[PDB]
């Protein structure tokens, strides 16, 4: 496996990538909701 | 004769002149099924045998544009009723054909 | 004329006689190895009695 | 994605109809929502004023006008009397140009045809009956129109052919039945068409262990047979002779008139309009002395 | 919480993650595209009030049935 | 636990077999080669073929049969190469019309069909001879050509049963879905083939062939780690792989074959599938015309409660006619 | 009794449940815990089949017919005369077929064999379980199962086929049929080859793997080898049953029209729509 | 809890996440198939408008 | 081989991750309830 | 970010990416070509006002 330093460095990217992706998805849903809301 | 006689003084069923204690029912095998005796008995329940075919005395050809170039017998139901493509539909029949001196 | 007997029924019993004959043949073949059976009451063959154990001749090579 | 099933035969025989539940609900709602509602009807006295009425002789003047409103909405859209008439002169069978009003003279034949269906073929249509709406469904052209094409076309079973049987009613071969396997293929093609015309499968009319059996078949097979005899009369006596009446845009390539088939009424459903009963509301079209005990209000 | 990753090859984690998102995205799109309301390739230009809405009830005439009769 | 379902380590040999065992007349065609993909599942060598005189003629006769069928199919879509591929499974070369009986029919109305059938049949017989000669040249028993003769027997009944009922129209059309249309309509015409007892027997052996090959395939794979796939040596020099195979089935179902005799069970189940099949076809339309009614006569048919009951006037009304000729005119109805 | 080499192999061990308690033989048969459960379900299921025959219209072997319930009972147990007896027998049959597979695993373990045979039999159990459990459950009624009767189940097969107008057009059915036919061909070839090298003409030495590989090679153009033909036979026979289960589970739960009109997708590929 | 010693956490981590995923998808498709909760088509209906099974 | 110290460290994340999931799920349910009650 | 090319072989990711884009492009084009609104080979010369639209709610 990998040293603690590398698992931490990797976790920083995984958290940041996840949140960045979820932000872009949030805008996509904001646009979809503006066009044709589902509730 | 679809049910046994009932004693009016009690409502009790009489079988062969003598009472039965209980509600009588006529026994039958599963769903009243009975095995088939004979072919003659099975056929006696059906329609009469079909009449003979109508066959034409002699044959006249259709025009060539009415002749199918696919000879498979079920093609009208198995393919053509779903296939609507214009080229394929045109391929179904032979095209017109005429002696040159008649043009 | 025979009402009940017909050529499909005749042919079917001809097949059954052949097929039971075949099963007997195959069960004799099945008993070329491992038979007669060991038992507390001595050797046992079952039925039908097995065909004899078969010897195979190898080739002289080239 | 749920599947509805209807059992139509004995336990364990697998004589069952299956429907995709979503697909069926959209088809059914697509009938309900357009289904045309009837006028109420009323009962005056008095003698008939008509100048050129030849079929509807026997109904009151109010019932006649009520029938014309129905005919408009069922064939042409509501109040579209101009589809059939020179509206200045309803009695006319021709335009002011003298050219004939082909739709009106067809519609007079379609009244006689409808009365003939509802009257003489009650073994098929029973107390549901037919109206113009059954085929036309609000449009000038019904579905399932067919024309001459090839000799072996199976739709000629609904016109000038007769025999479809191929199975022997005995154990041994005989001269009574010399049917080809090709003829069994032809009946099979015909029977797929009838199954699709109703949206059913073969087990709706047969126990397929013996297609020739009537005892093992559901009673629908007997109704289906009367449907064949009805279509032959409809095609041979009413639809096909209209050949000189239509404009050539309606005729087939052989110049023949358009003919009907099972799908023309049924439109892929086990009964036309899923069994909507409309003929009872329109005595002009009964051809029958009473409809389900309701007596014909003749004059 | 990063100690979760010590068990895994990070290259394989990423390949596992991308494959999960690709499948999930395509499933959600094809579900919507198969709907009536969100069949956007045919009906995307409809305004929100004009777009289809599922029926709050069906209806019938009393003699009609969607299914044939039978036991 | 290793399942022995695919081979992780293949080995190549640079010289090769594929140069046959000593074989005399004819010629070995091509040079042997290895497929790595073939080597994953089975033995890797894809390699030389023997024909001789009978194999060459079989391919010539068979190629002509295939050409006649394909050219007629392609003609039937008006030579359209797109519709030829699009509609391929619905296309057929179709047997003659029924009214000819056994007489020669017109070329476009079954004449090409009988020609293709003739060249295919000759091609199949020449292939049987090719296999027979090859088995003897390799100094083998004749089990394989007699197994193949059982398949040829069933095939020939698609000629003899039409001959016996007296019409080439009854033959099987050459075509993917069209021959399945024939298969269904045959059962319809003759009143449900499920009640043909030789058809029932043929199914019993078809299913039994799957039962046996599943059992035998699994058994040999289950002992393959002990050399059980070296079946010839397990026959001549019984090892523990054979003993365990015998004991498994003995302990499971109370009786067992041998490593040799399981191949006889295999051989007879496969052969009897088509042999009983052919008998059932030959009996159909010649001895029995409605197999369901033969079932009623012989007590095969389970009773069900009646679904409808006819009155006597319905019994006369609901009889039809036997199907006749198609209308050879386009009637006007105007008067 | 025992085969002449058998006694050496009759050790304890390899059981899944019962340990030593049921670890014994009865004549040729191994018992074990799943032997006990097998005979329980076989006896109960058989005697209920005999009771079904007794209360039916005939003892004629071909005509006995124990039918499932009407569709109106849904997933409930019907009255026993009305199909509930079929439902009990179905539970016994599942119990028996499952017990038989697990007993085969105990036997394979005791002989040090691979588990191929139990799993190959699982292909047949899958097909049965599809016909009487999975497909009826997806259709929402146990009444969709086939009747237990030598010919009455053939009436069921016939009617289910024509519920889709032309069942030959079912694409998974075409594959399943192809596997069954290919399997029977492969079985005849493999049986013939082994017998032909072990029983050559009189006065000929016993053959060899080389000869059968040479013959097989000019039959198919490639040599499959000894392990390969057994892998293929297992693949074809079990694959037929798996594709059979697929072909019946798609008919009804997933497809409801006639099968010929399923092929409309092929006609509409855009290269030639 | 020593249940994390009787069971390997990685085995149980993937097993639970898998079980939760299967359960969530079963419940979504069940609701999506219902009349009352087929929310993609009818999600904008008010609670008084949404369908109800019969009394 | 887990130590009971590894267990105590892991169990803190597992319990709080479960709490986070339960919080989000119960908010999700209350939104669903406010839109379309099932009792 | 360029360090991912030490983690992954560029030669193999490029092939996978080109394959992914080709499949996705062909899928989307054929989905549109099969629609009514975007059957551009038959109806591409229609103005946007004239092109088909999927049926609206009846608003009743
Ligand atoms: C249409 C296509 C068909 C396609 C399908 C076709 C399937 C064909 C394969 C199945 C049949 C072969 C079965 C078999 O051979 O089992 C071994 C057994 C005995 O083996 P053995 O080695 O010869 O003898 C052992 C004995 O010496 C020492 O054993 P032990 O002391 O430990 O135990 C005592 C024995 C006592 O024997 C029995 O109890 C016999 C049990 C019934 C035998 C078969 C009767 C017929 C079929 C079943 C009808 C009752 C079924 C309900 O105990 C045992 O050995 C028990 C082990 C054998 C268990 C066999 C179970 C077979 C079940 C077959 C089911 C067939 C279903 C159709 O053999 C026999 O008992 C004699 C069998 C003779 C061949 C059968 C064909 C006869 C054709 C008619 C010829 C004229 C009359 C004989
Ligand atoms: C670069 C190191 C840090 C970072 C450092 C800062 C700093 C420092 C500031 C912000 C600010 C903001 N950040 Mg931040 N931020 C990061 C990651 C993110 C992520 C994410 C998905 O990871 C998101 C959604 C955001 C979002 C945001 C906004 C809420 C906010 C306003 C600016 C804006 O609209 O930016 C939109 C950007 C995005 C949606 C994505 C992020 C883009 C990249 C990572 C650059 C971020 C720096 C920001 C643009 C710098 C602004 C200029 C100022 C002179 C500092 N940041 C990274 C991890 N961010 C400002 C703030 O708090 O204002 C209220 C601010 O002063
Ligand atoms: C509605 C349809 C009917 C029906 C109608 C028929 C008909 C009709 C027949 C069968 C036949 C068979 N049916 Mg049935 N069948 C039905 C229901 C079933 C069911 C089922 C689960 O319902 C099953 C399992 C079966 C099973 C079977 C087989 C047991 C049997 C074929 C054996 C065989 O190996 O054939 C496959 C093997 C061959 C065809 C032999 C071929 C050998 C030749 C030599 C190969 C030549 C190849 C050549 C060189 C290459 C040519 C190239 C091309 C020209 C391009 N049927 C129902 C009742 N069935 C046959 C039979 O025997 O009936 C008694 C038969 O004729
Ligand atoms: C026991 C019953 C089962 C059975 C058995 C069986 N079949 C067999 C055998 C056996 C034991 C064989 O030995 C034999 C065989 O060869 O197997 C590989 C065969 C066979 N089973 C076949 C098919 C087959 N078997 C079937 C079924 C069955 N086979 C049963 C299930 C079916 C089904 C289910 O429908 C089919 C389709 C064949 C593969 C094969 C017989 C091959 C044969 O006779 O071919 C004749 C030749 C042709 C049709 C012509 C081919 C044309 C070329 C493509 C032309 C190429 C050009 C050429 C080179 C030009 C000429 C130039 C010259 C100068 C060279
Ligand atoms: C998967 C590929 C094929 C396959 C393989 C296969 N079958 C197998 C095996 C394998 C590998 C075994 O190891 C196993 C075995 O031990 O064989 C000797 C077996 C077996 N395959 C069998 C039969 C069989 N396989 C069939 C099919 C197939 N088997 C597939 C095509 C069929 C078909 C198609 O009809 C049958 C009849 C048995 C000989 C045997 C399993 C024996 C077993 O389970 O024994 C215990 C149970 C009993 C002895 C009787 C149970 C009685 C019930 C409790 C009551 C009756 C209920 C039943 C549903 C009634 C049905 C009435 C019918 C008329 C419909
Ligand atoms: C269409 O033509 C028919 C012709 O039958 C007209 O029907 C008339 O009225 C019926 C009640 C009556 O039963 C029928 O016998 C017949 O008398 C129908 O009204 C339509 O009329 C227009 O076309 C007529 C036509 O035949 O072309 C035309 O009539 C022409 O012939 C009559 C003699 O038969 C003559 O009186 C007309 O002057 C003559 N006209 C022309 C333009 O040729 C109608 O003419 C008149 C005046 O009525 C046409 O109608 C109109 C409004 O012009
Ligand atoms: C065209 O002719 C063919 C061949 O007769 C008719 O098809 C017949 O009927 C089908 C039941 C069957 O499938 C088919 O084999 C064949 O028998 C077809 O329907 C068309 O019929 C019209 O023309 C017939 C014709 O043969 O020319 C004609 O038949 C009658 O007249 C001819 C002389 O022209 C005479 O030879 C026939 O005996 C006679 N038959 C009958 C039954 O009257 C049809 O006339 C009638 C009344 O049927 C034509 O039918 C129509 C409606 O015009
Ligand atoms: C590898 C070899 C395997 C061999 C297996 C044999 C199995 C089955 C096939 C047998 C042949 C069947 C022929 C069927 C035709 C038939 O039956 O036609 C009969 C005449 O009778 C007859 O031809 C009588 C036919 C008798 C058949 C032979 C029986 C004697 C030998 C048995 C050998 C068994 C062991 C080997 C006519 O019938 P119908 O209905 O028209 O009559 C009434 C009309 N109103
Ligand atoms: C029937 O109902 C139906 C219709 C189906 C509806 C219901 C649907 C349901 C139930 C859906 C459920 C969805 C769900 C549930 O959990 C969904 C969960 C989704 C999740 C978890 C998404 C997570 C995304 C995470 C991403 C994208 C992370 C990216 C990471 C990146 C980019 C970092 C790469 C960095 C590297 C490599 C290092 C380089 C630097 C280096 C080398 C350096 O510096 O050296
Ligand atoms: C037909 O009926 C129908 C309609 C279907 C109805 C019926 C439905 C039914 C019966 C439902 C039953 C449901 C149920 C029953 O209990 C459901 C039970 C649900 C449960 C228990 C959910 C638990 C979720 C827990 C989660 C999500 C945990 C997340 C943890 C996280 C995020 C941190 C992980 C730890 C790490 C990362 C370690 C890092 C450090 C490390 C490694 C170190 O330091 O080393
Ligand atoms: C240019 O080359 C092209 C591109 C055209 C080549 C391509 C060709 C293609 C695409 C060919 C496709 C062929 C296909 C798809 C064929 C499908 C065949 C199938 C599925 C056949 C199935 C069954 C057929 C049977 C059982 C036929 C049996 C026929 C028999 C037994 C006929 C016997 C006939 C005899 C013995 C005739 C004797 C002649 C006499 C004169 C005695 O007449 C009776
Ligand atoms: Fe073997």
């Amino acid at each position: 496996g990998m040293t603690e330093e590398e698992a931490r460095r990797f976790h920083g990217y995984m958290v940041t990538g996840t949140l960045g992706y979820v932000v872009v998805a949030s805008v996509a849903h904001f646009l979809a909701w503006s066009w044709r809301p589902w509730f | 004769p679809t049910a046994w006689p009932v004693d009016p003084t009690t409502g009790q069923t009489l079988i062969n002149g003598r009472p039965v204690v209980g509600r009588v029912f006529i026994m039958r095998k599963t769903d009243g099924t009975v095995k088939y005796p004979n072919v003659a008995d099975v056929v006696a329940h059906e329609a009469l045998a079909p009449l003979p075919p109508v066959v034409g005395s002699s044959y006249q050809q259709a025009p060539i544009t009415n002749q199918r170039r696919m000879r498979g017998i079920m093609i009208q139901s198995t393919l053509w009723d779903m296939d609507r493509k214009r080229s394929a539909t045109r391929q179904r029949y032979y095209p017109a054909s005429t002696p040159a001196n008649q043009l | 004329m025979m009402e009940y007997i017909d050529g499909a029924q005749i042919a079917l019993y001809a097949f059954w006689l052949f097929f039971f004959g075949l099963i007997i043949y195959l069960r004799r073949e099945d008993k070329r190895e491992g038979y007669p059976l060991e038992s507390p009451q001595g050797p046992r063959d079952g039925w039908p009695k097995g065909a004899p154990k078969k010897t195979y001749v190898h080739r002289d090579h080239g | 994605a749920a599947t509805d099933t209807v059992q139509v035969g004995y336990r364990g025989t697998a004589m069952e109809q299956n429907y995709d539940h979503g697909d069926l609900k959209t088809k059914f709602a697509q009938v309900k929502l357009p289904q045309s509602p009837p006028p109420a009807g009323e009962s005056p006295p008095g003698p008939l004023p008509w100048k050129n009425v030849q079929v509807l002789n026997d109904i009151s003047i109010a019932e006649f006008n009520r029938t014309m409103i129905a005919m408009s909405t069922w064939v042409a859209g509501t109040g579209n009397c101009a589809y059939c008439h020179n509206v200045a002169a309803f009695q006319d069978d021709t335009l002011p140009n003298g050219k004939p009003l082909y739709t009106k003279i067809v519609a007079r034949r379609m009244l006689q045809m409808t009365r003939n269906i509802n009257g003489n073929y009650s073994q098929h249509v029973k107390n549901t009956g037919v109206t113009c709406y059954t085929c036309h469904m609000g449009k000038p052209l019904p579905n399932g129109l067919w024309f001459y094409s090839s000799q072996t076309d199976y739709l000629r079973h609904y016109l000038d052919r007769d025999g479809a049987r191929v199975i022997t009613q005995g154990v041994a071969p005989s001269n009574a039945n010399r049917s080809s396997t090709k003829q069994a293929e032809w009946t099979y093609a015909l029977m797929i068409s009838q199954s699709r015309s109703l949206g059913v499968n073969c087990t709706y009319c047969h126990n397929t262990r013996q297609f020739a059996s009537w005892r093992e078949a559901p009673p629908a097979r007997v109704t289906a047979y009367h449907g064949i005899l009805m279509l032959r009369d409809v095609n041979q006596n009413y639809l096909a002779p209209l050949q000189p009446v239509y404009p050539a845009v309606r005729l087939g390539a052989m110049g023949d008139a358009p003919k009907a088939q099972c799908v023309t009424c049924h439109n892929g459903a086990y009964k036309p309009l899923y069994g909507a009963q409309m003929a009872k509301d329109f005595p002009a079209m009964w051809g029958r002395a009473d409809w389900n005990g309701v007596p014909f209000p003749g004059i | 919480m990063h100690r979760i990753w010590l068990m895994y090859d990070p290259r394989r984690v990423m390949v596992a993650l991308v494959g999960f998102l690709a499948v999930l995205a395509l499933v959600i799109h094809f579900v919507l595209l198969s709907s009536q309301r969100y069949s956007w390739i045919e009906n995307g230009t409809l305004g929100a009030d004009q777009a289809p809405v599922g029926a709050s009830a069906p209806a019938a005439a009393a003699e009609m049935s969607p299914l044939p009769p039978g036991r | 636990e290793y399942q022995n379902l695919f081979t992780r380590v293949q080995v190549r040999t640079v010289p090769e077999p594929g140069i046959p065992i000593d074989e005399s007349t004819g010629t070995r065609y091509g040079t042997g080669t290895f497929s790595y993909l073939a080597g994953k599942f089975g033995d890797a060598q894809i390699g030389p073929i023997y024909l001789g005189w009978a194999g060459v003629l079989s391919l010539i006769f068979g190629f002509i049969a295939i050409e006649i069928i394909g050219l007629n199919m392609w003609a039937s879509v008006g030579w359209d190469p797109v519709e030829f591929i699009r509609q391929l499974p619905w296309l057929a070369l179709e047997p003659p019309p029924p009214q000819y009986g056994l007489r020669v029919p017109p070329l476009n109305q079954g004449g090409w069909y009988l020609m293709a059938g003739f060249f295919l049949t000759v091609s199949i017989i020449l292939w049987w001879i090719r296999i027979y000669r090859r088995a003897r040249a390799l100094q083998m028993g004749s089990h394989l050509p007699w197994a193949f003769a059982s398949a040829i027997f069933l095939y020939s009944t698609f000629f003899f049963q039409p001959l016996l009922v007296g019409s080439w129209s009854e033959m099987v059309p050459f075509g993917i879905f069209p021959h399945l249309d024939w298969t269904s309509a045959f059962s319809i015409r003759y009143g449900n083939l499920y009640y043909n007892p030789f058809h029932a027997l043929s199914i019993a052996f078809l299913y039994g062939s799957a039962v046996l090959f599943a059992m035998h395939g699994a058994t040999i794979l289950a002992v393959a780690r002990m050399g059980g796939e070296r079946e010839i040596e397990q026959i001549t020099d019984r090892g523990t792989a054979a003993e365990r195979s015998m004991l498994f089935w003995r302990w499971c179902m109370g009786f067992n074959a041998t490593m040799e005799s399981i191949h006889r069970w295999a051989w007879w189940f496969a052969v009897l599938t088509t042999f009983t099949g052919g008998i059932g076809i030959l009996l159909t339309g010649t001895v029995v015309d409605n197999w369901y009614l033969w079932g009623v006569k012989h007590g095969l048919v389970a009773p069900y409660p009646a679904q409808n009951q006819l009155t006597p006037e319905q019994q006369d009304l609901l009889r039809g006619r036997y199907q006749g000729t198609a209308p050879d005119s386009f009637p006007s109805y105007v008067v | 009794a025992m085969l002449s080499f058998e006694k050496k192999y009759r050790v304890r061990g390899g059981t899944l449940i019962g340990g030593d308690l049921f670890d014994f033989w009865f004549g040729p048969f191994y018992v074990g815990f799943f032997g006990v459960t097998t005979i329980f379900f076989v006896t109960l299921g058989t005697l209920l089949c005999v009771w079904g025959a007794a209360m039916g219209p005939t003892w004629n072997l071909w005509q006995i017919n124990i039918a499932p319930p009407d569709l109106k009972y849904g997933l409930g147990l019907a009255p026993l005369r009305e199909g509930g007896l079929w439902q009990i027998i179905t539970l016994c049959a599942l119990g028996a077929f499952g017990s038989w597979a697990l007993r085969q695993a105990e036997i394979a373990r005791k002989l040090g064999m691979g588990m191929h045979i139990p799993w190959a039999y699982g292909g047949a159990i899958l097909a049965y379980t599809t016909l009487v459990v999975i497909r009826p459950f997806l259709l929402g009624a146990w009444g969709h199962g086939f009747p237990y009767g030598i010919f009455s189940h053939l009436d069921w097969v016939s009617n289910v086929g024509y519920q889709y107008l032309h069942f030959h057009y079912n694409p998974a059915h075409m594959i399943a049929v192809t596997f069954f036919f290919t399997n029977c061909l492969a079985l005849a070839m493999h049986g013939s080859l082994i017998l032909s090298v072990t029983n050559p003409p009189k006065g000929t030495p016993t053959g060899t793997s080389e000869q059968e590989n040479v013959f097989f090679r000019d039959l198919l153009g490639y040599s499959i080898g000894a392990i390969g033909i057994h892998r293929l036979g297992l693949f074809l026979a079990v694959g037929a049953a798996v594709w059979s289960a697929i072909c019946i589970v798609i008919s009804g739960p997933f497809w409801t029209q006639g099968w010929p009109e399923w092929w409309n997708w092929w006609l509409n590929l855009p290269i030639w729509k």
